[PDB]
RNA sequence: GCUCGCCGGAAGACCAAGGGUUCCUGUCCAACGUUAAUCGGGGCAGGGUGAGUCGACCCCUAAGGCGAGGCCGAAAGGCGUAGUCGAUGGGAAACAGGUUAAUAUUCCUGUACUUGGUGUUACUGCGAAGGGGGGACGGAGAAGGCUAUGUUGGCCGGGCGACGGUUGUCCCGGUUUAAGCGUGUAGGCUGGUUUUCCAGGCAAAUCCGGAAAAUCAAGGCUGAGGCGUGAUGACGAGGCACUACGGUGCUGAAGCAACAAAUGCCCUGCUUCCAGGAAAAGCCUCUAAGCAUCAGGUAACAUCAAAUCGUACCCCAAACCGACACAGGUGGUCAGGUAGAGAAUACCAAGGCGCUUGAGAGAACUCGGGUGAAGGAACUAGGCAAAAUGGUGCCGUAACUUCGGGAGAAGGCACGCUGAUAUGUAGGUGAGGUCCCUCGCGGAUGGAGCUGAAAUCAGUCGAAGAUACCAGCUGGCUGCAACUGUUUAUUAAAAACACAGCACUGUGCAAACACGAAAGUGGACGUAUACGGUGUGACGCCUGCCCGGUGCCGGAAGGUUAAUU
RNA sequence: AGGACCGAACCGACUAAUGUUGAAAAAUUAGCGGAUGACUUGUGGCUGGGGGUGAAAGGCCAAUCAAACCGGGAGAUAGCU
């Protein structure tokens, strides 16, 4: 449920939380756990190399499984978790040969339902198969790249793919994005989108909660001098130059893909 | 791949 | 067994002070300056045969030198070791 | 108020110890100079 | 000893 | 004991 | 207590 | 003074 | 030596860091010490630091560092795999009393505990670089049970008062005792037990995970405190005997209870929340190859071992960082009494100090304060400064509002002490007894004793009862910024920055982007409900017209146009 | 419950006076703000100079900052004093 908070405090007042009760109260699965290394945004040079990263509150790795390669042998969802490390929230399931892995929770899956991978399992949300065995028109998602690899596509709060058509040994996906592209069939999907579609209803509502993030805040190029940042400078409210990146690169619809070796993969971009 | 284990 | 050479190189003097002289009296200790590498099993077992004593315990420190001056010039003693050997009660040094 | 200089021999043997002069080549030259100028104490350490 | 860092 | 040269 | 008096 | 507030 | 004053959540005590002999004793007073100095953290000499259990070393890892090979780079080098380091974190064990001029959980006395090596006795599936378990983890809140500790009574010893009174409902002091061992309690957690089987845990597994039966309704794990023992001991007010007036030696009473009570312990708990809360080893368990009347395991006993280095002293400071014996700075621990909500504050205890120039005098003026006739902001750039307000309980409280607020709005009344209700009440605690008793660290009744608000009524003193210290000034209009935050270390704290929210824009993952001649790394163990950039800046109502210019995006027929030929 | 409220420790630095060859190369005194958080603090680690880091003041990077410090080119050059 998407929960407004009373404002009996100014941090308070703009509070919208979206509390799932159905989430597990208690730890997680200690055996997929390991820890985090936060950053910074400091690369092994010790420099920042993405800025705004910082703090935070300390995070253990959840191992999901993103190949669900496990095929044949069906699962049980004993609960859905919270995870810190992403927006959708992640299911624990029981294989029936007593192995345990953690996937990312779709729309509607329970406790108790029933998960298969494999090229024989059944059209229903949860399970995985290689897209060239599901039909045309369904919506997927934890969509593999490279057949083997694991899911890249549509792995955040709500997202899915839909396979619009099947020609040869590609599939053609919408991805969110509104790009067209084409995958190899051989890979995999999970039917059914990621749970969690109220996490962009959430409100953080104060400072402090993108502080509890790791988002430090940004600083305006405007509000700095010209050696800091193209956008420097000015006796008062100035600008009077085109919108640039710190690094003096157009940031108001110049385009920056370059990639020629995976322009073939791509039917339509998002325009 | 990397120091988290891989 | 520590070789005969050996013990006779880490027991260098008897430390004479108020201090020596109450362990004695009291608590049956002989107060020694020991070689600085000397070992607690070393000194037990030099004791016992050149004293001809049987050892309780040794017990060991190592005394900081002072830093002193002679003459508007500074210097350093050395650091050295003191062992505390308590002797078994009725050997009588 | 707080100065600039607050031991810490850790830190003072990490930062400019005989091993850290010895670690880089630079380090290194440093020693050399010194030995060259014929100071009697090398390091910190 | 190792990919956790040792 | 003596890896002094005894 | 306790500013009432205690 | 305190428990009842203060 | 007596008195006085000052600190007492410190100006006491113990440490870490840092320092390094400053420690203790004798001796000296040139210099050092803001004065003198017989004194000193000064000179000189001598002394002083005692460990299986405290710490380091050590085993184990974090951030991170180094890094055989390796990948990369004119060279130098960069990055990184196995490794190997790296505490600020995880990992065995000791307490009380006594003692030195100066060390003590280290010496001594008493009483313990831990790990490992041998040897022997008995019984034996042992075996890891592998598997599993465990170690192993957040914030907030709440309550109960406790103890530290305090207070009072009882007890014991001493007292009978410099001035009225003081054989009592009187005064002073003491009333302390550990680890360990035994017991298992308030509390917390979890169903147990056997059998069969299995696409998992790289192989295997008797372990873990899974499945299915049977069967029992209880076991198990954890755990403060208490109690017993430790302890016929130790300590002990004091007295006595010695005194080289510093102190030695001896002797030794009571040694209980009740009540109050932590921020400590049960509690790594419980409840609850979202921001979802290290690792690795020790440890326990499982087997592998291998070993197979052995090795090895297990337990019992004996025996040996536990090295090395630190240990003095200062440590909110005259010993550290500040050139100084410098109003500065410096992390942890301990936490007495009366009043108090309190770790505030006042006064005290233990303990520590009077701050290393003094003596006079009692001008101006300066500094820090006290009081002030009448007036009361007339001062001034400006009420700057000062003065004022100030507590608790209760009554009462406006516009406006995002319905939370505004609000402690404003304003008002009561307030000490004594007696009574009631020689101390409601409440809290709870003995002996009596009664059941899985006959006990149990339940039921029982109220002695202890503690103890609040109210009312009646009195009573003062000018004044929140009497000191302590402790909101209040209201009205308006600019700006929503708000809490942040900032020019050292003249600017703001209207500046940030901010949640909003929008545009880029980015399909070997993402854009950034750091890198590169390899790589961050972005992200993320994947468009994501991430970067930019502007705007809660919320409400909204955000109009212009694409000519400059960018950006798309187009590409045609014109022009590089190397090349 | 809370970047909630009052208020010590703790963190800060709004006003005034003092001090300005200071007790102090930034403090003292009286008031002042925050005080469960975008908090604060110990230990250790990482980022290096046209570089870092910056809730952005050209702030900070060892009492030094519109380009640190040290050594070198070096006796730079100085139509100026
Ligand atoms: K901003
Ligand atoms: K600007
Ligand atoms: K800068
Ligand atoms: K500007
Ligand atoms: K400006
Ligand atoms: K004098
Ligand atoms: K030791
Ligand atoms: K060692
Ligand atoms: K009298
Ligand atoms: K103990
Ligand atoms: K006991
Ligand atoms: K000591
Ligand atoms: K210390
Ligand atoms: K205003
Ligand atoms: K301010
Ligand atoms: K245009
Ligand atoms: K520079
Ligand atoms: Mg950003
Ligand atoms: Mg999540
Ligand atoms: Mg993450
Ligand atoms: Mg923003
Ligand atoms: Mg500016
Ligand atoms: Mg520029
Ligand atoms: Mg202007
Ligand atoms: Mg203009
Ligand atoms: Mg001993
Ligand atoms: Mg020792
Ligand atoms: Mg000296
Ligand atoms: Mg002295
Ligand atoms: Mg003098
Ligand atoms: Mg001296
Ligand atoms: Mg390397
Ligand atoms: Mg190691
Ligand atoms: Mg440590
Ligand atoms: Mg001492
Ligand atoms: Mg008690
Ligand atoms: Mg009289
Ligand atoms: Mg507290
Ligand atoms: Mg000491
Ligand atoms: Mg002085
Ligand atoms: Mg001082
Ligand atoms: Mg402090
Ligand atoms: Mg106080
Ligand atoms: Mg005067
Ligand atoms: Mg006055
Ligand atoms: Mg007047
Ligand atoms: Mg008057
Ligand atoms: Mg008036
Ligand atoms: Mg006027
Ligand atoms: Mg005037
Ligand atoms: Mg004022
Ligand atoms: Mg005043
Ligand atoms: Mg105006
Ligand atoms: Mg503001
Ligand atoms: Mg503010
Ligand atoms: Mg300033
Ligand atoms: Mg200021
Ligand atoms: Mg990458
Ligand atoms: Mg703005
Ligand atoms: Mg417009
Ligand atoms: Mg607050
Ligand atoms: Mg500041
Ligand atoms: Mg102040
Ligand atoms: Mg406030
Ligand atoms: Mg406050
Ligand atoms: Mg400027
Ligand atoms: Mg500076
Ligand atoms: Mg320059
Ligand atoms: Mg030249
Ligand atoms: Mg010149």
């Amino acid at each position: 449920a998407v929960v407004k908070c009373k404002p009996t405090s100014p941090g308070r007042r703009h509070v919208v939380k979206v509390v799932n009760p159905e989430l597990h109260k208690g730890k997680p699965f200690a055996p997929l756990l390991e820890k985090n290394s936060k950053s910074g945004g400091r690369n092994n040079n010790g420099r920042i190399t993405t800025r705004h990263i910082g703090g935070g509150h300390k995070q253990a790795y959840r191992i999901v499984d993103f190949k669900r390669n496990k095929d044949g042998i069906p699962a049980v969802v004993e609960r859905l978790e919270y995870d810190p490390n992403r927006s959708a929230n992640i299911a624990l399931v029981l294989y029936k040969d007593g192995e345990r892995r953690y996937i990312l929770a779709p729309k509607g899956l329970k406790a108790g339902d029933q998960i298969q991978s494999g090229v024989d399992a059944a059209i229903k949300p949860g399970n995985t198969l290689p897209m060239r065995n599901i039909p045309v028109g369904s919506t997927v998602h934890n969509v593999e790249m490279k057949p083997g690899k694991g899911g890249q596509l549509a792995r955040s709060a709500g997202t899915y793919v839909q396979i619009v058509a099947r020609d040869g040994a590609y599939v053609t996906l919408r991805l969110r994005s509104g790009e067209m592209r084409k995958v190899e069939a051989d890979c995999r999907a999970t039917l059914g989108e990621v749970g969690n579609a109220e996490h962009m209803l959430r409100v953080l509502g104060k400072a402090g909660a993108a502080r509890w993030r790791g988002v430090r805040p940004t600083v305006r190029g405007t509000a700095m001098n010209p050696v800091d940042h193209p956008h420097g400078g000015g006796e008062g409210r100035n600008f009077g130059k085109h919108p640039v990146t710190p690094w003096g690169v157009q940031t108001k619809g110049k385009k920056t893909r370059s990639n020629k070796r995976t322009d073939k993969f791509i039917v339509r971009r998002r325009s | 791949k990397a120091x988290r284990a891989s | 067994m520590i070789r005969e050479e050996r013990l006779l190189k880490v027991l260098r003097a008897p430390h004479v002070s108020e201090k020596a002289s109450t362990a004695m009296e009291k608590s049956n200790t002989i107060v020694l300056k020991v070689a600085k590498d000397a070992t607690k099993a070393e000194i037990k077992a030099a004791v016992q045969k050149l004293f001809e004593v049987e050892v309780e315990v040794v017990n060991t420190l190592v005394v900081k030198g002072k830093v002193k001056r002679h003459g508007q010039r500074i210097g350093r003693r050395s650091d050295w070791k003191k062992a505390y050997v308590t002797l078994k009660e009725g050997q009588n040094l | 108020m707080k100065r600039t200089f607050q031991p810490s021999v850790l830190k003072r043997n990490r930062s400019h110890g005989f091993r850290a002069r010895m670690a880089t080549k630079n380090g290194r030259q440093v020693l050399a100079r010194r030995r060259a100028k014929g100071r009697a104490r090398l390091t910190v350490s």
